[PDB]
């Protein structure tokens, strides 16, 4: 259950806000990098109109979710001008 | 936890 969303990344900052992974967890029951907020006027808000909770499965080709949140935030910015977001449904509140 | 802005 993974949705494929290509989004145009902003220059030095994107426009999303991630909750935590294995290092820093919102939940010790599923270490999966979540978006808890959309940054207003950024990449997420301009290019589409998703939900935050879209749980970053693969970004580009890097295997995130069960990572440090620092490896997924870095792989989100390391996408360049174009974030290729692939997002799995595990725990939707 | 801490939410990192991206």
């Amino acid at each position: 259950e993974y949705e494929e969303i290509t989004l145009e990344r902003g220059n030095s900052g994107l426009g999303f806000s991630i909750a935590g992974g294995t290092d820093n967890p919102h939940i010790g029951d599923d270490p999966s990098i979540f978006i808890t907020k959309i940054i207003p006027g950024g990449a997420a808000a301009q290019d589409g109109r998703l939900r935050v909770n879209d749980s970053i499965l693969f970004v580009n080709e890097v295997d995130v979710r069960e990572v440090t949140h620092s490896a997924a935030v870095e792989a989100l910015k390391e996408a360049g001008s174009i974030v290729r977001l692939y997002v799995m449904r595990r725990k939707p509140p | 936890y801490k939410k990192t802005e991206v």
